[PDB]
């Protein structure tokens, strides 16, 4: 089975700083990866799909890159509305496994 | 702007045939290339995939660990699609979601979720 | 259809009697159904032709156009008492289309 | 002064409807659609201006549902290949591109067959197919052929299709010369990627159309005027093998030599068509350039087309740069972008050589110009010929005012 | 059906022209039969809709309900001599259901 | 056809509702189409029987002869609000043919006049 | 004030009509009906109080006429057995009822076959058939099987069937919850004596019905709720020897020792059902007792049923007196209480074991209480499940007075 893992579990930063989230896959899946932003409560919203194409309506402070099995997403600016949980989901056929889940903290 | 709405029971006892429905407003079930995905978000870890249903071929696909217990059914009238689950037990709990996925133009066969619902907490108790 | 039994006699009795009124089985039913479809199609065509004249179906119509003396004028007892429809339409055989054309034009004036 | 109703008023309004099949005389495998070919009633209208919008058309989705329903209905009686997840043994082949196929042996409770390198997952020796579990493989029945057969589309009573005879007419905008016809022409649709192959042609100069022409995500389709002779060759012999599991129709081995399928296209015709389309791509000011696809997986960056029941994947990246074209053949495919379902698509014995033409092109605008091909959507390919057809509902219950005594 | 040839022309000429007026064979006949019965069903449906209003068929029907000035009052020559049925159809499109209801209630009174 | 859903209720709602309003598959379609066709000629026969009585079409047409009090009692205030067509069908059963014939020669008299 | 006519009035009137064939997807004898399996259409008719009379329904009579017509049509292509009145020579064969089997021989223009003692007349050695002259014998063709098959019944245009969903509802009286339906359920017809065998079950408590409940000649049928597992066994092998007359498809010899055939019957379930029916049969006064049939000939005092085309005559007198049941096999019978014709009904090779259930029981009141089974009216056996169906005709020609011109 295509297992998905995420590391680290959580980090700690301040407002306006750069946040880097890394997702490691079991095998090479080219660029068939998407990112999702899950705020506390309600339903989440898609952030970046295909690991390089942005979404219509998302700010330009989010950028993603990576290929094969190692992927890393960076954030240019951390705003008050960006405090949420990030999830990386692969879609290389069934099943559509999700990531481990990350969280941000404010000191 | 397409909106997703779901309805169902609040308290559901285990060892029965669970049934949930999702209403689609604005966009049609037919469309061009869409998948009416059914996913859950258990508290404690990330979400999981149960299954999906095609828009035209009415074909389907299930998770490798949930066979013979999930049967997704849909109808052309009322602009809605349902989900049937068997042997709920103490595992199938927490909130449930009925999201929609659109195909990717960069590759063939790629499908990513873009529009979600609201979430219906399915509580399991005696 | 099939109401030719009243022919050969006076139209009075005719008017009274009309007013009182395996794959082989599959292709068999199919052709019988298409025959009935063609029959009812002809019936609706006749009904449309009768309704466009202003009579709107029915059995006994009353058209407001008067009778002309040039259309073989005779007494009422010479048509409704001693003869059938055979020689009637045989002598109304000429200028037949003119009669129907003048009938629809006269009823069109009454409506407007 | 008075209200009057008129019967037979020649007025219409846009509404959804359900059409039906139609075809010429015979004897995509048909056997479900009616092959009726009545007398073509062509009525030309005058002083009628009706707008057309093929992007928001409904008969395209209707024909989409109909063809996918017919495909699933014809694929249902065929046998499945679900218990074939037994571990294979792939060694090697049996003067370039000789590592694209490796014959493997299966248990099946021992027989061997020829398989391609890209048709098996590189499970790092032991090998396995692309998808055995969680994605069923359904072969196609060889009793019928899914060759492109010309068909027609007709509307039932109370509905009509408006035909536009104006050659210089895009997808949107009003239509001056409009005609009402009961059935369409002899359309011959065909599935393809980055090309149109068989289809109706257009007169006058080159014509382009799109939905907005500003957003880079929207596809741009160009309808060519002069057909480009594209036939290609498949220099291979192959064999036939049947293994009881359930006949398992597939190729056994190779007689002679192994040579990859590849061919040449006309250079003068390609250059003329490229200059003709480049003459208008500068319109609607900035310079223009031709670049290959962005990337992704297979069947979206290379040209994909069928040739008498055989899928062909040709590398057409050199055509849109700066004519021989290397082509790769594979049997497993995922039609309709379905997940969990697959088509085996067995090959045929002997060499194959079909004859086709070119009637269209697929272009995708690049953001940030470099017009690159791709898209991968068959809706635009089917809409390339349905731009002159639009169903409509007629309601002859008109009301006109007059003084009736 | 198929009387759209008078569209886009003068209403007078349109009024004049409307007033003057082995398995393959089985599946072909079955589809032709279903299309024909659908056409007959549509014809009887429109005939029933025309007859329930108080016209009993025909082509031009003179109802007992009078025209009201609130439904875009204009002269007789301002409609019957300078445009087609498109403008009139879009003009009456705002209250087409209202005219059908008022004419139906007037027929029941008779 | 299939208008039996309003049976057993008040006729006002029914009046409002009517005013608002591979070989197995082949043989099933043939049976359904022939049943629909049979219902079509049944409707045409009913339409002809109504048209000979001076009511061509006109699903809601009243009459050509006034009502007589010797047939039954009660008015619209205690009929159209608390009873269905069962009592009406049982009451008309005594003079079913009488009502049909009386409306026949009455319309024939209007045609002569 | 003035007469009014309306169309589409939801009213119905009882009339006589026939029902065409209807069955599910396939591939008793069938081969003459049309298979139709549509979706279940059901409209709830609330506030409807329509009486029902299952004892005076023409639907059962026309269905019996249709099944007997189908049986007669399927009986004529078979061969007759009229010249088989040759003087037989039946000898005894050689751990009970050893005298019920005899080895008879016939000339037939020499051969021999094993016959039953009760199937031949005791002509007092020399023997003959039961009825050769003045009563013909027509064997059943072995190309078809007269096994019970679930079928349906649908009404044509202008007719409908009213279904009563009230479980606590006997044959007579009004029906509160009644709804219309287009086609009946998958009813499986079966021939049985003193029992009902396969059939539809009833919910809630036990229910009883009759026509008058006072006259002893009228039959009383009880619909059971809990099914009783009845399957039976036939411990015999038999042979198959054909003698040319004209093939005379029958059994020639016997292989293996003759054993005793019986029908396994659970004592606990039988006593539970007996107490359940006795809980209500005490009502409507005095005590009730169970006694066997009065007497008469065979197939009227013992239970008779079919097991995959094989008739079984089991002695069930001990069931209604205070569990093994002795059974006898009879092939020559007078079906449908007809005189002058009979069916040979040849047996089948090897043992036979079918699976059935119990859904009803037949009770006959004794004059002079002692409720004994019998009656012999097979119409009630079919009527046990047709009590919720009734044909009716519609006539939307309502009349009401109001204002007119
Ligand atoms: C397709 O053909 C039309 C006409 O031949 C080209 O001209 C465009 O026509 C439209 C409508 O007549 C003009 O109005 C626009 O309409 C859209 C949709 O309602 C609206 O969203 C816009 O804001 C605008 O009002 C449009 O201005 C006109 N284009 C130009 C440049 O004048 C059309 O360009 C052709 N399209 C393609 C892709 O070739
Ligand atoms: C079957 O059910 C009915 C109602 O649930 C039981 O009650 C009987 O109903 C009838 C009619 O409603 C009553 O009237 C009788 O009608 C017959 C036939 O018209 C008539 O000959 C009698 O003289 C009498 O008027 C009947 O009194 C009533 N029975 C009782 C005891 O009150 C009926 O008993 C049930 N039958 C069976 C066998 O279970
Ligand atoms: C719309 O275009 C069609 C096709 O060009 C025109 O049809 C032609 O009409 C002429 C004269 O009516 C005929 O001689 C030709 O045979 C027709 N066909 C072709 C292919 O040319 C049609 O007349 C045009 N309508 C209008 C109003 O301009
Ligand atoms: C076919 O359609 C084109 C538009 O696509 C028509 O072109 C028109 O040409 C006139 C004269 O140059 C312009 O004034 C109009 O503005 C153009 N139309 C549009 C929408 O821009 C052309 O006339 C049409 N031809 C026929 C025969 O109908
Ligand atoms: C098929 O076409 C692709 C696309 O052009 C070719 O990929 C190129 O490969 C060369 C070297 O192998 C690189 O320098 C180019 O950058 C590649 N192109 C792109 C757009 O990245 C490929 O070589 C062709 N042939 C085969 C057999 O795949
Ligand atoms: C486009 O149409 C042509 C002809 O209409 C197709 O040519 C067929 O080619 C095969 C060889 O593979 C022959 O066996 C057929 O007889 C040809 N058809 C006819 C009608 O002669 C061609 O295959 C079509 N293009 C595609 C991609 O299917
Ligand atoms: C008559 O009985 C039937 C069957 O019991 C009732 O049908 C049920 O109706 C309820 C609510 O309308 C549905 O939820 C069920 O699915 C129906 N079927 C069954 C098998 O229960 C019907 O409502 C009853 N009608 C009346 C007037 O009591
Ligand atoms: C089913 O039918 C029975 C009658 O067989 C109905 O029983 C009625 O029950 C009420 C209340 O006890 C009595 O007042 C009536 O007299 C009974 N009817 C008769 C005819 O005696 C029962 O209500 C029906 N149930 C449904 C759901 O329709
Ligand atoms: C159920 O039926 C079987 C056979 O139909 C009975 O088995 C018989 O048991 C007796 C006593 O043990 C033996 O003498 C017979 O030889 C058995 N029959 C056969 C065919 O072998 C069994 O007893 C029955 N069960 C009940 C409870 O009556
Ligand atoms: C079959 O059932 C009958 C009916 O009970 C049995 O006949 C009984 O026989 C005994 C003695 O043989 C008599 O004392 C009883 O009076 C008879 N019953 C009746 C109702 O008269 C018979 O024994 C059973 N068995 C066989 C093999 O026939
Ligand atoms: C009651 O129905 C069952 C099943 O519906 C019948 O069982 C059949 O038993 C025979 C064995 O003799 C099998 O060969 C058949 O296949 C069974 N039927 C089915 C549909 O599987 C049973 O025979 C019926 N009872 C009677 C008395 O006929
Ligand atoms: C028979 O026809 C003649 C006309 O040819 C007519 O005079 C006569 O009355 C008719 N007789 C009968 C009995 O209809
Ligand atoms: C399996 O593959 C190996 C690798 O070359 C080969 O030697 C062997 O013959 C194959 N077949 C078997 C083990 O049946
Ligand atoms: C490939 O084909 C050769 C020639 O027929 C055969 O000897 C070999 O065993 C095949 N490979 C496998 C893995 O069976
Ligand atoms: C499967 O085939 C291998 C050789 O490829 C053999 O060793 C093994 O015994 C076979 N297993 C079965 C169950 O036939
Ligand atoms: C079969 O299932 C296993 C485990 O679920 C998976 O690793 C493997 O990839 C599947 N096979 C294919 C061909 O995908
Ligand atoms: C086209 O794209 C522009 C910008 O990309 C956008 O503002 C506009 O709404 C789009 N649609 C139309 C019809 O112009
Ligand atoms: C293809 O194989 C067949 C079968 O042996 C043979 O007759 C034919 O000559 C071969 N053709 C080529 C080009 O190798
Ligand atoms: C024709 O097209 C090819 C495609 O790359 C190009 O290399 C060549 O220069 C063109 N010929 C011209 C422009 O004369
Ligand atoms: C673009 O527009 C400018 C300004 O009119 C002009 O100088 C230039 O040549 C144009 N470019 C092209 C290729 O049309
Ligand atoms: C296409 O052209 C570019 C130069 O712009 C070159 O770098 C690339 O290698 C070419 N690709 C092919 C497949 O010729
Ligand atoms: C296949 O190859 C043979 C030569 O072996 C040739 O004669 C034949 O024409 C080829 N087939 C096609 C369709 O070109
Ligand atoms: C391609 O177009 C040319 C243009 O005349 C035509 O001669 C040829 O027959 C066409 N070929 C096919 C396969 O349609
Ligand atoms: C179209 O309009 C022009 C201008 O009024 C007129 O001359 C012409 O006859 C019209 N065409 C038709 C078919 O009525
Ligand atoms: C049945 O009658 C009751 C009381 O008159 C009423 O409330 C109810 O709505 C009626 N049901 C129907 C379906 O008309
Ligand atoms: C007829 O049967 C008797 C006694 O079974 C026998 O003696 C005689 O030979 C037979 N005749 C023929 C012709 O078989
Ligand atoms: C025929 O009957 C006689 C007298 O009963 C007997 O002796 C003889 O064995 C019988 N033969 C046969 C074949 O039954
Ligand atoms: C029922 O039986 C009694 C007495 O046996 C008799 O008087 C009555 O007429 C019978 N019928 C009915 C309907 O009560
Ligand atoms: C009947 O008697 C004959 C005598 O030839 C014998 O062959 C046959 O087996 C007997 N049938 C039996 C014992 O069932
Ligand atoms: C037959 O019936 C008996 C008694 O009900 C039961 O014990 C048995 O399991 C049934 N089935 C068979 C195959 O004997
Ligand atoms: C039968 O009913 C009568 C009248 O109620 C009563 O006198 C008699 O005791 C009852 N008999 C029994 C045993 O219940
Ligand atoms: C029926 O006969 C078969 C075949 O010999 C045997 O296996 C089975 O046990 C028998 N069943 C009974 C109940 O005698
Ligand atoms: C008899 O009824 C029981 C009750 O549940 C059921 O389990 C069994 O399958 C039935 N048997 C037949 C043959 O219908």
């Amino acid at each position: 089975d295509i297992q998905m893992t995420q590391s680290p579990s959580s980090l700690s930063a301040s407002v306006g700083d750069t946040v880097t989230i890394t997702c490691r896959a079991s095998q090479s899946i080219s660029t068939w990866l998407a990112w999702y932003q899950q705020k506390p409560g309600k339903a989440p919203k898609v952030l970046i799909y295909s690991a390089s194409i942005l979404q219509s309506g998302v700010p330009s402070r989010f950028r993603g890159s990576g290929s094969g099995s190692d992927f890393t997403l960076t954030i240019g600016s951390l705003q008050i509305e960006d405090f949420a949980t990030y999830f990386c989901q692969q879609y290389t056929g069934s099943p559509f496994t999700f990531g481990g889940g990350t969280k941000v903290e404010i000191k | 702007q397409v909106q997703l709405q779901e309805s169902g029971p609040g308290v559901v006892k285990p060892s029965e045939t669970l049934s949930l429905t999702c209403a689609v407003s604005g966009d049609s079930i037919k469309s061009a290339y869409q998948y009416w995905n059914w996913i859950r978000q258990p508290r404690g870890k990330g979400p999981e995939w149960i299954g999906g249903v095609y828009s035209s071929s009415d074909s389907t696909a299930y998770n490798p660990s949930l066979e013979s217990r999930v049967s997704i059914s849909r109808d052309t009238s009322n602009n809605r699609f349902s989900l049937n689950l068997r042997s709920v037990t103490a595992t199938d709990t927490a909130t449930y979601f009925c999201a929609r996925s659109v195909r990717d133009s960069r590759g063939w066969g790629r499908y990513f979720l873009d529009t979600w619902g609201q979430g219906l907490l399915v509580t399991v108790s005696s | 259809l099939g109401f030719l039994g009243a022919a050969g006699s006076t139209m009075g009795a005719a008017s009274n009697t009309l007013t009182v009124q395996m794959l082989q089985l599959g292709v068999w039913g199919f052709k019988q159904l298409q025959a009935r479809v063609l029959a009812i199609e002809r019936y609706l065509e006749v009904q449309q032709l009768l309704g466009i004249w202003g009579c709107s179906g029915k059995l006994i119509c009353c058209t407001a156009v008067p009778w002309n003396s040039s259309w073989s004028n005779k007494s009422q007892e010479d048509i409704w008492d001693n003869m059938t429809w055979m020689q009637w339409d045989r002598e109304i055989g000429n200028y037949t289309d003119t009669i129907y054309r003048l009938l629809e034009e006269s009823q069109f004036q009454q409506e407007i | 002064l008075w209200v009057t109703v008129y019967y037979g008023v020649p007025v219409w309004k846009e509404a959804k409807t359900t059409l039906f099949c139609a075809s010429d005389a015979k004897a995509w495998a048909t056997h479900a659609c009616v092959p009726t070919d009545p007398n073509p009633q062509e009525m030309v209208l005058e002083n009628v201006t009706e707008n057309f919008n093929m992007w928001k058309n409904d008969m395209v989705d209707q024909m989409h549902e109909d063809i996918i329903s017919l495909w699933d209905q014809s694929l249902k009686p065929c046998v499945k290949l679900t218990p074939l997840c037994v571990t294979l043994n792939c060694t090697n082949v049996n003067n370039n591109m000789k590592e694209e196929m490796k014959n493997c042996s299966f248990n099946t409770t021992k027989e061997y067959a020829l398989f391609y390198r890209l048709d098996i997952v590189p499970l790092n020796s032991e090998y396995r197919l692309i998808n055995c579990n969680t994605s069923t493989i359904t072969q196609i029945c060889p009793k019928v052929s899914f060759d492109p057969i010309p068909i027609h589309y007709c509307a039932p009573a109370g509905y009509a299709i408006l035909k536009c005879n104006n050659k210089t007419f895009n997808g949107t905008g009003p239509c001056n010369n409009v005609s009402t016809v009961q059935c369409t022409h002899g359309i011959k649709p065909v599935v393809s990627t980055q090309l149109l192959l068989n289809g109706s042609l257009a007169e006058e100069e080159i014509i382009i159309r799109s939905e907005n022409l500003t957003d880079n995500a929207k596809t741009i389709i160009v309808h060519l005027n002069e057909s480009v002779e594209i036939n290609c060759t498949r220099p291979n012999n192959m064999t036939r093998k049947s293994i009881r599991i359930q006949t398992f129709y597939a190729l056994g081995d190779i007689i002679g030599d192994i040579r990859q399928p590849h061919c040449n296209i006309s250079e003068a015709k390609w250059n003329k068509t490229l200059q003709r389309v480049k003459k208008k791509l500068k319109e609607h000011n900035k310079t223009i350039k031709f670049a290959p696809s962005s990337g992704g997986d297979l069947e979206i960056t290379t040209h994909s087309f069928n040739c008498r029941g055989e899928f062909f994947y040709c590398n057409t990246s050199k055509l849109f740069n700066s004519i021989t074209l290397p082509c790769r053949i594979k049997q497993i495919i995922n039609m309709w972008q379905e997940v969990g379902r697959a088509m085996y698509a067995p090959p045929i014995a002997g060499n194959i050589t079909c004859k086709s033409n070119i009637t269209g092109l697929l272009l995708t605008r690049d953001g940030g110009e470099t017009f690159r091909p791709g898209g991968g959507d068959m809706r635009d390919n089917w809409r390339s010929e349905l731009y002159k057809y639009k169903v409509v509902e007629i309601k002859p219950l008109g009301i006109a005012p007059t003084k009736c005594k």
